[PDB]
């Protein structure tokens, strides 16, 4: 799930919804999880270290 | 308490991806590392300013490089420091009355006059760093 | 910066006097130690009202009891540490009107609720922490 | 010397320094040239030496 | 880690009582202050002899005044402060051979110089200062 | 007249034997309980918060 | 006094490049930032075994990344942190006799039979940390 | 300055002399100006940074 587009859907597929965008970064929210996730997207991969950190954050 | 440590990771075919610990979520990227480091303060900026919006609670942490730089999430990535006054990002902030004793409102008049601070701003910053350090 | 530590002198025919050296000019007594400590917070108080009635400046350092103890002026002394809020001593606080983000604001009422303390206390003693910071 | 406070009390007192406040037994004077307020503890008993030279610091004397 | 905090107590009918919370089993006493910090650094140094001649273990923390003055034990107790080389206890030291690198050797020449140490006694102090800080 | 004897009595009793002194301090070792405890002597009475420090070293 | 901060430089058709704040001179390199990390370790060794062999003084600070990230010689550049024992590096120690006080001389054995180091090295460790602590405190 | 071997080469008139290798480290000295240079020599560009760094040790 290292491409920005892939991981922002398995996300979205998770329930986490697009709520704000700053430049480049996109602002999730999830109708039950806690946090917002913030998730860059220059459609291209992501390293492996920052994707299982936002993971996390999603909680998956 | 303005300073954040940010941890840079970068693959083989991958931009440079960017998280920062302190604040729970926000993560960012780049095509250079210059890129990563300026799109990382946007994206606390953003981040923060959603939260704000929202009237979500805004929990952050202060960590030294040393103290995140061993963690296995961490491990073979390389560190920045992004200062971000977050007490500055409220742009509907609340008006109320206090009342402070007299030496103290003279110190605090005296020490913002000489620097280009506010009052308001002072006050919400030694807020914030004493919080801190009730939950530290 | 609400500890203060304070020295301990007893000659031979003497009663106990007391010295509080981070706020200049305090001083106390007592016929036993426990009654010497007691003293020495009342006269701390009545001091720094007295300042605050005069319209004086407020001026006080905090030190440990290990920087204190090897001065020459305090050879043979004995120390304990008294606590006293100073920023409560001011009858005639002045009203202002400050604008607090509204995060900053909910981590200050939350805080205090438990305590039972109030945002004008919280802020008062949070501003001086922040300028003894900026000292050192 | 001067470790009775009567006599302590005394010498600032003919020095310029004037009583204030009185807070239970602490004495607070002020000086109308000298910079301060002076805090002298009143037992009227002899006070230790250190603490009396701390006092006598403190009013300029 | 030769600066030991020395807890003092007072009854009316009493002499000045003295423990040294840091190295367990320590107290003294005085009919003054100034007899009672002489009379606990002899206690301290003859307690520490007696430990090396029947070859007890030697343990010992070392506390700054204000981690201490809050304990239930010592309420109402004034403070000072002794300075004892416990490294220096020994009249039966043990020759022993050891390899130092040439660099490190010569720091250690030049900084025992002018403070008038000697080799022995600076490692034996830098070896309880490394142990100390192993014990946290 | 004076609790540092009393004091001394009661270790003794307990096991405690006297193995070194310097000047007015007692050396004492147990034979089982552990520690060296050392007592401050010249016969006066001591403040009661240091015969407690004394009592705790000493195991009672 | 055994982890170093290094300055990770790159520039658009350059490698990355390494610069070690702490010990004066110390520069490295590599493809990746996985590589110019495991080189850095290596340039740290050989410079300092280079010292210790020309029997040139071995100077070094121990500094955190926040005291230096501000400097201007390294703005722009992210850091990391390299462990190495310096006191590990010297081919020839030499051999001394010392007096060690029984008691501190059990405390250190016992130290070191869980953690399989030599009174030696121990002793040499504990000695650049009190010459550190000395050069402020 | 930024290819390794030219930047050897320049300290090397200079008047730095290569005492030392380890691995790709070049370790010189210098005659008549204090303390050791170490240089990478990837016979690549070297980022200006690091470069710079290295001329300020050198007295270049």
């Amino acid at each position: 799930f290292t491409n920005s587009s892939k991981l922002i859907r398995m996300l979205e597929e998770d329930g986490w919804r697009l709520v704000r965008v700053t430049g480049s970064a996109h602002h999730f929210k999830h109708p039950k999880k806690p946090g917002l996730v913030t998730v860059p997207h220059p459609k291209k991969d992501l390293p492996i270290g920052t994707v299982k950190s936002i993971q996390k954050s999603a909680g998956l | 308490m303005m300073e954040f440590p940010i941890a840079v990771h970068k693959d083989d075919g991958s931009v440079y991806g960017v998280t920062v610990p302190d604040i729970p979520g926000v993560h960012s990227w780049g095509e250079t590392i210059d890129d990563a480091i300026k799109n990382t303060r946007e994206a606390i900026v953003g981040h923060v300013e959603t939260l704000i919006e929202l009237g979500e609670d805004v929990e952050f942490t202060c960590s030294t490089v040393e103290e995140l730089v061993a963690k296995p999430e961490y491990a073979g990535a390389v560190w920045a420091l992004v200062s971000v006054d977050l007490s500055q990002l409220d742009s509907k902030p609340e008006r109320i009355n206090v009342s402070i004793p007299r030496f103290v409102l003279h110190k605090i008049d005296a020490y913002v006059a000489s620097r280009h601070e506010t009052r308001s701003g002072f006050l919400a910053r030694a807020a914030l760093e004493a919080l801190n350090e009730g939950k530290k």
